RNA sequence: GGAGCCAGCGAGACCUUGGCCGAGAGGUCUUGGAAACUCCGUCGUGCUGGGGAUAGAGCAUUGUAAUUAUUGCUCUUCAACGAGGAAUUCCUAGUAAGCGCAAGUCAUCAGCUUGCGUUGAUUACGUCCCUGCCCUUUGUACACACCGCC
């Protein structure tokens, strides 16, 4: 559903042909294309903001789409999945191109550098991996497994140090300056990192 | 084995359908909640295939709800010898349903999440499996 | 038990299995030294991981590699991937994670193929 | 002597002949000075071209 | 099968028995 | 002041040649040429004659046809080796292209003492056509740096191939002499002749 | 400590090929000068004086790599492409080579058929292996 | 058997996975 | 995914049993694989050939691409069949067409519908390409009209159903391009014509190509799955084969 | 001697004329077996 | 609610004269109804 | 028969030359055991096969 | 000419591991049921150590009863062919192309069809300028913005 905030009204609504449950969404900076992802189809639906028609469905994921983001400047679309891969979509233009990049494990969250030249992704291994969009090559990585703090639940019958319930980050985001990433997960910890140096700035309870 | 709760769910489904069947067939409200009901029952998997309200009256059973319990699924999926062994693995925290770890044997898998039930990455027992095939990778931590 | 790790490296049908254990610097493929791998022109590829992180890390370990399948070039790529992954796995499971981070940083910096399988799955570029 | 000019904009819809692209380039000697040119090869923004002649003004090539 | 089979698996098992009989 | 990262002498029970140890000191093409002192003299060919990542052998198995401008990231030596392999009968035989380029670089060093890869870069820079013609008759148009690099490589390899196609000279020596002449800028090299001809024709239809 | 596999195949074969020739105790059949080693071939070996000795050296290495070998394997191993038939090597030359080596004591009749590296021969192979290294 | 080999769950776990000629025959 | 494709395969074969008993009881609509998408999403087609295709087959593959509006031709060099089908499914392809030849003469045409079949195999006879025409010109790529004739048996309806969905839905009423599949003793004649409505009738011009296709296998699965259960097979060595009709 | 299988049909002129007559008849009546949007 | 809690991995709370105060509003108080209509609507 | 590949097989001594084979394409044939078959095509070498 | 070696598809007496002869083809006595490529050498712009058609002489295999052909090996003989007109067909990543191996599983195929793996590129990946094929000229389209009679 698309909402006008000056007048506070739902001016348009989009939906799939067979009522697909959506989990993530991304919007063109031009405000003319909207894409959403689902955990049941492995396809990224595309809608036109102006018309409300399904432009097309992007296919190519061998797993469920976990996250989406349109580059603010270049307008590339980067999508990740539990597929252990990341795909960059150049939907705009006469020809459509897709550049897949493999990742060590399932991708839970993705962030996009405001410049639009790099993309960061959090994996189940507890790794925040930064790639170069233009070159499609990894430029940096950060370990997260040890920094995260997870408390043994009252119903747990196994120790917290042995626990693997949550030592990954389910959400990440850049700083607008572009030198830091804020991350969180199903845990008791929020960790702020410094991308170029790959170190922990500070942790929050 | 007690199934009072599951019986309460199945009975409530029947009561909802009966109350629906009372409402006029032409009422648009009746039709959608029927279809919404059939949808969710399909979504959970207790309805293996899309069905009609008449089938939803009788096809729903305690066994179908018991069928979707996480330890039962592993038993069909051949992870554990028996339901008791499956419960112990769920209990010990070696089982993972998609992005999250489930330690509750009482949890049931929805139809979509069935394909992603798998053991946690660093479970010692995975190391046994890949050791048997001799396909253990220490780089992958499993 | 003697510390050891095991890994694979795959390229097309070529598959290489690497066993990396504590030792005194024995790096063997197919029961023969690395210096005898063939073709000679691509020998340096197999030296490339050995040559990047430095041979000091290897003085304390022995690697044994067995390669089957694929052609000459595919086998060479399997050997290089297997040695890289085995080294990383060892330097985790019996050495700190900081050395690990340095190894992955160097390898991925020069070339990511050392660690990730280069599987070029078919892609119908033409929408249709 | 041959001048150098950095491409800033790849003009679109210029109606040029197939395989020829109209572009705008700013001279490195004088960043302000600008000239529109025809390029045969694959071209992008931020590429620098060797303009042997700097006086002419490009025209649509059909 | 302590709790039985759904329709789809039940059909699958029947053919599985038929093929083994052949 | 000293930084010491090793307190023991590194001896590997499996012998390694000492040349490989000096390679551990630095990466070199075929362990015999250094990439440190190479610079593209012409600014235009910079960022499209890529030489800043040193490689031991031209073969890399990289994905360079995926995107529109991944070729620019390719090392120039690998592009030359790929261009060397043509005519069908030589197709798919990359190892022999690598061997030929090795022998060619050896020849270039033998004749002229400068670093042969520097001569390679110089030849590519010099023989690139800066202006060419397009059919409308003809009219002159400018050439993008990527086209300059591609045309330079194609012209050099084609000239070297045709020169030794039915001559006593082998591919390596003809490639060496073509490349040396192009680096000198002398008209003897076939590619320089064609570049000058193209620019002259652009002058006529200017 | 030194072994044949620790030496380059070509280097060891060339070094060991001379040792048979310098030794002068390896029996060489008279018809070495009038054979090609395969019907697919078309001219005799160019190194007429020493090709048989090099032939023996190469065979000696294989018996070390594979414990048991017969003339059948050596026929196929030394065979090549010629449609294409892939004709195997000349059986006679290989058979003479196996007989010639076991006179030297390098090889001896393996159990269950074939040929096996003699323990004296195994030391002999290692002796030249260290010779090339040193 | 092909369908069985085609459909084998890689994650299936079972507990079992944790676990002179005449002169020779006399010797053994 | 391997778990899903298997489960959906086990589910897929379940409907085909379920519908079969329902059809028998009715004996005493559109097929399920197409019922979900019929008239909603335009078919996505890929046309390919066997390894190292000859030039004439490549020309024929281009012709088949022009026949179907949403067909894109893909070169099969070294592609492995599980990889080809797997790759096409990732791209969202609806049907895959593979052409075989004997000495530059097309011989077979197999149509497999994604994701779970069915797979239909045809044999080509009397093939005449448009490249065998001088000064023929180019095709018109409007959505053609479809003619299906003399398809009566249940297997006949099935065959029409397979071919019918390969084209787009809702051709314009005035579209001048008509494709006709005429059954004649199991030999389906395929023709392409362009018509002009005259003041006293219609005049048609044949565009081509000409070729006769005869179904000889129909399996419940993708063409990769050689173990897929056979829905129907052509018996050639039965004593009544010379006069038995199936369509 | 018997033939086990059907002979491959032969496309003669009269078969073509009959075919095109049927095609023309269908276009006259606008009887197209076509997929229509649902 | 019941079917969700069984199938929920995480917490699921149980779903919930005189003049009444509408405790939540779809629109800001200061915004006027006329201002919410486009010129074409008028 | 002298060479068999599952269903397909080559036969000899029935006809003397490929000329005779040509007249009998499509002919119905059967074995003593009762397996029915058909004469597919003539082999160029040798004659009659 | 030597030497070094790396695959994946495939299983309804005959195959065979090994020994002995013969230069080879190929014989005889017994046991169980891959190429391309890479390294070192010879040759050398000469229709040359490229090309192997035709022809002669011999050494053998298979039937069958003929001096019949059949399939291989040995020597000698040593051609057309030196990159292909007018024209024309196709082709964008494991793609063009080179390389070999296997199965002949109801249609088609018998040095033909299919499948399998191995080596592996240049250029383009932008445009409607030419050509061809189409879509629109009742916003109908839920806000903002832009538009405003073919
Ligand atoms: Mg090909
Ligand atoms: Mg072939
Ligand atoms: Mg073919
Ligand atoms: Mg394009």
């Amino acid at each position: 559903r698309a909402w006008d905030l000056i007048r506070y009204r739902n001016f348009r609504t989009f939906t799939g042909t067979e009522r697909i449950q959506f989990n993530c969404l991304a919007v063109d900076p031009s405000g003319e294309v909207v894409c959403a992802g689902s955990l049941d189809n492995f396809d990224i639906h595309v809608w036109s903001v102006q018309t409300g028609q399904l432009l097309d469905a992007l296919s190519g994921h061998e797993g469920p789409v976990s996250c989406l983001s349109f580059s603010q400047e270049n307008s590339v679309l980067a999508s990740a999945s539990w597929d252990k891969t990341i795909r960059i979509w150049s939907i705009f233009g006469r020809s459509q191109q897709v550049e897949p990049i493999e990742v060590y494990s399932d991708v839970l969250a993705l962030s996009m550098r405001p410049d639009g030249k790099e993309v960061a992704v959090s994996t189940l291994k507890g790794q925040i991996s930064i790639f170069n969009i233009e070159d499609a090559k990894q430029v940096g990585n950060i370990d997260c497994r040890k920094d995260i703090i997870s408390g043994r639940f009252n119903q747990d019958r196994f120790t917290a140090k042995n626990s693997e319930r949550s030592k990954f980050f389910t959400t990440i985001h850049y700083s607008f300056d572009g030198m830091a990433i804020v991350a969180g997960g199903n845990n008791n910890s929020i960790c702020l990192y410094d991308v170029p140096n790959e170190v922990l700035l500070k942790r929050f309870i | 084995e007690d199934y009072h709760k599951y019986n309460r769910i199945c009975g409530d489904i029947r009561r909802l359908a009966n109350k629906l069947s009372l409402l006029p067939p032409t009422d648009p409200f009746r039709r959608k909640h029927e279809q919404l009901l059939l949808d969710k029952l399909y979504a959970m998997g207790v309805l293996t295939t899309k069905s009609k309200i008449s089938d939803l009256e009788n096809k729903v059973t305690v066994s179908a709800i018991c069928r979707r319990r996480l330890p039962v699924i592993m038993h069909r999926l051949k992870m554990a010898e028996t339901i008791q062994d499956a419960v112990k693995f769920i209990e010990q925290g070696h089982v993972r349903v998609g992005p999250n770890l489930i330690n509750d044997p009482a949890y049931l898998v929805t139809r979509n999440m069935e394909d992603y039930v798998t053991w946690v990455d660093n479970s010692k027992i995975k190391k046994t499996l890949l050791r048997y095939r001799n396909q253990i990778d220490d780089f992958d931590f499993s | 038990a003697v510390p050891s790790v095991q890994t694979f490296g795959k390229k097309k049908s070529a598959t290489a299995v690497a066993h990396v254990k504590a030792g005194k610097g024995l790096i063997k493929v197919n029961g023969s030294p690395i210096t005898l791998v063939e073709p000679e022109i691509l020998r340096f590829k197999v030296y490339e991981p050995l040559l990047l992180v430095g041979l000091d890390k290897f003085s304390n370990i022995d690697i044994r590699v067995r390669v089957t399948g694929g052609g000459h070039v595919s086998q060479v790529y399997a050997i290089r991937q297997a040695i890289a992954k085995g080294l990383v796995a060892y330097h985790q499971k019996y050495v700190d994670e900081q050395s690990k981070n340095e190894l992955k940083k160097a390898f991925t910096s020069y070339d990511r193929t050392l660690l990730i399988a280069d599987s070029r799955r078919p892609e119908p570029k033409k929408f249709g | 002597p041959v001048t150098l000019a950095k491409v800033i904009k790849v003009l679109g819809r210029t109606g040029s002949r197939g395989g020829v692209t109209q572009v705008r380039v700013e001279f490195l000697e004088d960043t302000s000075r600008t000239i529109v040119r025809n390029v045969k090869g694959p071209v992008r923004e931020n590429d620098i071209l060797v303009l042997m002649e700097s006086e002419r003004e490009a025209r649509r090539l059909r | 099968n302590p709790y039985g089979l759904n329709e789809v698996d039940d059909f699958a098992s029947k053919r599985e028995k038929v093929l083994l009989g052949q | 002041f000293e930084v010491v990262e090793e307190f023991t002498p590194v001896v590997l029970a499996t012998p390694i040649p000492e040349e490989v140890q000096q390679a551990q000191t630095e990466i070199k093409l075929f362990n015999k040429w250094s990439f440190e002192e190479v610079e593209v003299k012409d600014a235009s060919l910079v960022d499209y004659v890529q030489v800043r990542q040193p490689i031991f052998v031209a073969h890399t198995a990289g994905r360079y046809a995926n995107k529109r401008f991944r070729k620019a990231q390719c090392p120039i030596i690998e592009r030359l080796t790929n261009s060397l392999m043509m005519n069908g009968r030589n197709n798919g035989k990359k190892l022999k292209a690598v061997r030929i380029i090795k022998h060619t670089l050896d020849i270039i060093n033998v004749l002229t003492d400068q670093n042969p890869i520097q001569v390679v870069v110089d030849a590519i820079t010099n023989t690139g056509p800066r202006e060419d013609t397009t059919r409308v008759r003809r009219q002159a148009v400018d050439v993008s740096p990527l086209r300059r690099v591609n045309q330079a490589i194609a012209l050099l390899t084609i000239g070297a191939r045709e020169a030794a196609f039915r001559n006593i000279k082998t591919i390596a020596e003809t490639l060496a002499e073509e490349l040396i002449n192009a680096a000198k800028g002398s008209s003897t090299s076939y590619a320089i002749k064609k570049k000058d001809e193209l620019e002259r024709v652009a002058k006529s239809n200017r | 400590g030194v072994s044949v596999r620790d030496v380059a195949a070509q280097d060891f074969i060339n070094a060991y090929a001379s040792f048979l020739q310098r030794q002068g105790k390896l029996e060489v059949p008279g018809y070495v000068d009038i054979v090609k080693t395969s019907s697919g071939n078309e001219m005799p070996p160019q190194d007429a004086e020493g090709w048989f000795y090099k032939r023996a050296a190469s065979v000696a290495r294989h018996i070390y790599m594979r414990k048991q070998v017969g003339v059948g394997k050596l026929n196929k191993l030394y065979g090549g492409a010629k449609p294409y038939k892939h004709i195997d090597a000349s059986g006679s030359i290989n058979r003479k080579v196996l007989q010639a080596l076991e006179k030297i004591g390098i090889v001896e009749i393996s159990p269950k058929g074939g040929r096996r590296i003699s323990e004296n021969g195994q030391r002999d192979l290692d002796r030249i292996a260290a010779q090339t290294l040193e | 058997l092909r369908e069985k080999a085609k459909e084998r769950n890689p994650d299936e776990y079972y507990h079992a996975m944790h676990s002179s000629m005449d002169q020779v025959k006399l010797l053994k | 995914m391997l778990r899903r494709q298997a489960r959906e395969r086990r589910e897929y074969l379940y409907r085909k049993a379920q519908e079969l008993q329902d059809s028998q009881l009715q004996q005493k609509q559109v097929d399920d694989e197409y019922a979900a998408t019929s008239g909603i999403m335009d078919p996505r087609i890929i046309v390919t050939t066997s390894r190292d295709p000859s030039t004439r087959l490549s020309q024929f593959a281009k012709e088949i691409k022009l026949l179907f509006p949403n067909a894109v031709r893909l070169n099969r060099g070294n592609y492995v069949m599980p990889n080809l089908v797997d790759a096409c499914k990732k791209s969202g392809t609806t049907d895959l067409v593979v052409l075989h030849e004997h000495r530059g003469v097309p011989t077979s045409l197999t149509i497999s519908h994604f994701p779970h079949g069915p797979t239909a195999q045809f044999s080509l006879h009397n093939v005449v390409m448009r490249h065998d025409i001088i000064n023929a010109g180019n095709q018109s790529e409007v959505n053609p009209h479809l003619i299906f004739d003399n398809f009566t048996t249940a297997l006949g309806k099935r065959v029409v159903c397979i071919l019918k969905h390969l084209f787009n839905a809702g051709p314009k009423k005035d579209s001048e391009r008509v494709i006709t599949f005429a059954n004649r003793g199991d030999f389906i004649s395929v023709r392409q014509h362009v018509y002009v409505r005259t003041r006293e009738g219609v005049e048609i011009a044949e565009v081509g190509p000409r070729f006769e296709m005869r179904l000889f296998e129909l399996r419940l699965g993708t063409l990769e799955n050689k173990d897929a259960d056979v829905e129907w097979q052509l018996r050639r060595f039965i004593r009544t084969a010379n006069k038995k009709d199936y369509l | 001697f018997d033939r086990t299988a059907k002979p491959v049909p032969v496309i003669t002129s009269e078969v073509t004329e009959s075919l095109e007559d049927m095609i023309r008849r269908r276009i006259q009546d606008s009887n197209f077996d076509d997929l229509q949007r649902r | 609610y019941k079917l969700d809690v069984l199938s929920s991995v995480h917490f699921v709370p149980k779903p919930a004269e005189t003049p009444t105060i509408s405790m939540e509003d779809a629109q800001p108080l200061y915004m006027s109804n006329a201002s919410s209509l486009a010129p074409q609507e008028i | 028969p002298y060479k068999i590949f599952k269903n397909t097989a080559f036969i000899k001594d029935m006809f003397s030359s490929a000329m005779e084979v040509a007249r009998f394409e499509g002919a119905q044939i059967k074995t003593v055991s009762g397996i029915r078959g058909e004469i597919k095509r003539a082999l160029s070498k040798p004659e009659g096969h």
